[PDB]
Parts: C-alpha cells; sequence; structure tokens
C-alpha cells in the first residue's frame, strides 16, 4: 500500500501546522474546559433562549478559526475571493462539527466546543441543533476507536474545505484537483498508519458524507431556529454562513 | 454581501 511521496510529506505538513495553529486551546482543551451547568439546555415546558444564547456567543470565534485554518493553506489563498467566501461557507459548520466530536468525553458524555465548553447531548440539542446534535455526539462516538490524529482531523478538514460542488464556485475544476492532491495524501497517510480497523479507508470516507450531512442539517436547523428568534439574536458571521 | 467574511478573508 503507497504511503506518502515526498510532495505529500510537504502537504501534510502545511495542513496538519494549519490545524494545530488553528485548533482552540491545542492541547490543553481538557484542562481548560468548563461543564455548562445542567439546568442550562433542559427541554422546553422549541429552544431554550439560556443555552442558545451560549451558543451564539461562541460561534463567531468558531467560525473565525476555520477562516484562519483555510488562509494557511497556499491552495485556498490562490482562489479568487468569492470561491475563498463559497468554500468558507460550505464548510465552517461541517468542520467545526468534526472539531467538536473529535473532543467527546466518555467520562462526561460531552463535546468541548471553543476549547473550553464542555455540553451534553441534551444541551447542545435543546440550544438549537436540535437532531443535529445527536449526529454529532453519536459521530464522536463512533470517532473514538478511530483514534485520529492531529494529521488526520485537519486532513478531513482539507478535503471538506475543498469541495467543488459548492453552488456558485467558479474553479470548479481547480478546487476538485486540490481536492483529490488532499485525498491521495490523506490515504497514502492512512496506509502508513497501519489502524486496527478493518476498511479504515473506505470507513473514512462514509465520516466525510456524515459531516456533509450535518453540514446541510445546520441550514434545516437554522431555518426552524428563525421561527422563534428573529435574525438578530444571531451574531452576524452566522448570517453571513447561511445567505 | 457577505461583507465581514469578506473583510476577515481579506486582512
Ligand atoms: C457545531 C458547532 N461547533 C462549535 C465548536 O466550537 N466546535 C468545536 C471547535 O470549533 O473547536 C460551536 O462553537 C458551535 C456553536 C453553535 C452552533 O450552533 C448553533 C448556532 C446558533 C444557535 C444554536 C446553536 C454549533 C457549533
Amino acid at each position: 500500500k503507497p504511503e506518502p511521496t515526498d510532495e505529500e510529506w510537504e502537504l501534510i505538513k502545511t495542513v496538519t501546522e494549519a490545524h494545530v495553529a488553528t485548533n482552540a486551546q491545542g492541547s490543553h482543551w481538557k484542562q481548560k474546559r468548563k461543564f455548562l451547568p445542567e439546568d442550562i439546555g433542559q427541554a422546553p415546558i422549541k429552544v431554550d433562549l439560556e443555552a442558545f444564547s451560549h451558543f451564539t456567543k461562541i460561534i463567531t470565534p468558531a467560525i473565525t478559526r476555520v477562516v484562519d485554518f483555510a488562509k494557511k493553506l497556499p491552495m485556498f489563498c490562490e482562489l479568487p475571493c468569492e470561491d475563498q467566501i463559497i468554500l468558507l461557507k460550505g464548510c465552517c459548520m461541517e468542520i467545526m462539527s468534526l472539531r467538536a466530536a473529535v473532543r467527546y468525553d466518555p467520562e462526561s458524555e460531552t463535546l468541548t466546543l471553543n476549547g473550553e465548553m464542555a455540553v451534553t447531548r441534551g444541551q447542545l440539542k435543546n440550544g438549537g441543533l436540535g437532531v443535529v446534535s445527536d449526529a454529532i455526539f453519536d459521530l464522536g462516538m463512533s470517532l473514538s476507536s478511530f483514534n485520529l490524529d492531529d494529521t488526520e482531523v485537519a486532513l478531513l478538514q482539507a478535503v471538506l474545505l475543498m469541495s467543488s460542488d459548492r453552488p456558485g464556485l467558479a474553479c470548479v475544476e481547480r478546487i476538485e484537483k486540490y481536492q483529490d492532491s488532499f485525498l491521495l495524501a490523506f490515504e497514502h497517510y492512512i496506509n502508513y498508519r497501519k489502524h486496527h480497523v478493518t476498511h479504515f479507508w473506505p470507513k473514512l470516507l462514509m465520516k466525510v458524507t456524515d459531516l456533509r450531512m450535518i453540514g446541510a442539517c445546520h441550514a434545516s436547523r437554522f431555518l426552524h431556529m428563525k421561527v422563534e428568534c428573529p435574525t438578530e439574536l444571531f451574531p452576524p458571521l452566522f448570517l453571513e454562513v447561511f445567505e | 454581501e457577505n461583507a465581514l467574511l469578506r473583510y476577515l478573508l481579506d486582512k
């Protein structure tokens, strides 16, 4: 099974450094994290306004970290500004959800958001995500045995970022080219890594689909939240994602 | 639109 070429090790370094530099709290997240109190994010009688309020306050930095991740990839910097915007809108919630899912802790049954806020399945559900909370937690549980490292997480992020089917893109072929560069480097890294999980590469590709489904469904939850919540309750960066 | 994203991307 082929291992990375020299050019692919160079890409692996670049992508991994970009992720590590932009992942909240880095290696100290578990020390930093504060458990959101249990009285926040309980089921109403719709949206628990206090949990919602907490989540809206941390969305802007989470999106901003994804922006910063992308800007550290020369391939992404080569794209026209309008393609950069469309790719960012498309992948932000996917990447943040991956970043939360890899911070699932079975001992507390929480994900950690923004490197500091540990939340339960119910809190994230009732704060606005609905079934998407379950999707992300499930994902997190299923990733525990995958033992993904920084590199593997970063490569999953780059694959999501370089998605040539986002609507309105101009550089569709160039963006597929970049994706396939990432995919090949990733498969070759996975081959080198020898995880003790059968059919690991096709299984990872199913996790990418799961993240794409999460991303799509955040839009759905936004529309549902806008029934109870005026748009001005959402931070303007989050509003831009969905316009 | 996309004003703020465009700012964050560009600078
Ligand atoms: C899916 C995800 N993730 C993160 C996150 O931090 N991920 C991990 C990280 O970036 O280190 C958030 O901070 C989120 C905040 C809000 C959110 O939706 C909502 C948006 C508005 C209202 C309610 C929930 C989803 C998030």
